[PDB]
């Protein structure tokens, strides 16, 4: 019998440890928490007992480092829509992109 | 985000204000004439008469 | 634990046996007791006996 | 206010499980076999 929720966790299998990357869109795996995002400096006044924070809009904004105990904000790296401006096939093949 | 974005309108507020100023100037200076062809001037007192 | 060959029941509820290597458990109870051969039927959730 | 509330509830409704074990796709894929995670993913996709 075991509880399957996230950290704190004292029992884990064998794995490797990698260093900290800041403002790089990086695939990560924190203590079994799979995902993709970029980690940045946090100015939030996280209390010492706060493990991981769904602060605003019910989003897993932050997770606390199992070794350096730093507040690591998790945000997905930049994405967006792409639009294509064309003058018409009969006129020209030149294309501008927004 | 979660994939939900907002697009800006084509006409800025300044352009709409310019349109409104044009309408006010036309109606003050020419009455209802500017809305049916060439704009013809007329004093405001005679227009209100 | 997989080095032990004679496994009879290894069913898991809510978790996959092959996915245990990539998981972390906040608390685990090694609740153990020896039973008769056929009694593995009644060790199941929501099941009476 | 109507536009803001509609967008806010669209954001907020993601937290529901729709009958699955969890509302997070990563956990379902991480701790279940693909044959058993397929139904959970289908339920979440249909709800969303
Ligand atoms: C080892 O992990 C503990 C757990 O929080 C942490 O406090 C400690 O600083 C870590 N040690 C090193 C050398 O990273
Ligand atoms: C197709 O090409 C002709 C020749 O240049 C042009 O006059 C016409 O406008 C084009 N069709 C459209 C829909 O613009």
């Amino acid at each position: 019998s075991f509880e399957l929720l996230h950290a704190p966790a004292t029992v884990c299998g064998p794995k490797k440890s990698t260093n900290l990357v800041k403002n790089k869109c990086v695939n990560f795996n924190f203590n079994g928490l799979k995902g993709t995002g970029v980690l940045t400096e946090s100015n939030k006044k996280f209390l010492p007992f706060q493990q991981f924070g769904r602060d605003i809009a019910d989003t897993t904004d932050a997770v606390r480092d199992p070794q350096t105990l730093e507040i690591l904000d998790i945000t997905p790296c930049s994405f967006g829509g792409v639009s294509v401006i064309t003058p018409g096939t009969n006129t020209s093949n030149q294309v501008a992109v927004l | 985000f979660k994939g939900l974005t907002v697009l800006p309108p084509l006409l800025t507020d300044e352009m709409i204000a310019q349109y409104t100023s044009a309408l006010l100037a036309g109606t003050i200076t020419s009455g209802w004439t500017f809305g049916a062809g060439a704009a013809l001037q007329i004093p405001f007192a005679m227009q209100m008469a | 634990l997989y080095n032990l060959a004679p496994f009879f029941t290894f069913k898991c509820y809510g978790v996959s046996p092959t996915k245990l290597n990539d998981l972390c458990f906040t608390n685990v109870y090694a609740d153990s007791f020896v039973i008769r051969g056929d009694e593995v039927r009644q060790i199941a959730p929501g099941q009476t006996g | 206010n109507h536009n803001a509330q509609a967008l806010n509830t669209l954001v907020k409704q993601l937290s529901s499980k729709f009958g699955a074990i969890s509302s997070v796709l990563n956990d379902i894929f991480s701790r279940l076999d693909p044959p058993e995670a397929e139904v959970q993913i289908d339920r979440l996709i249909t709800g969303r």
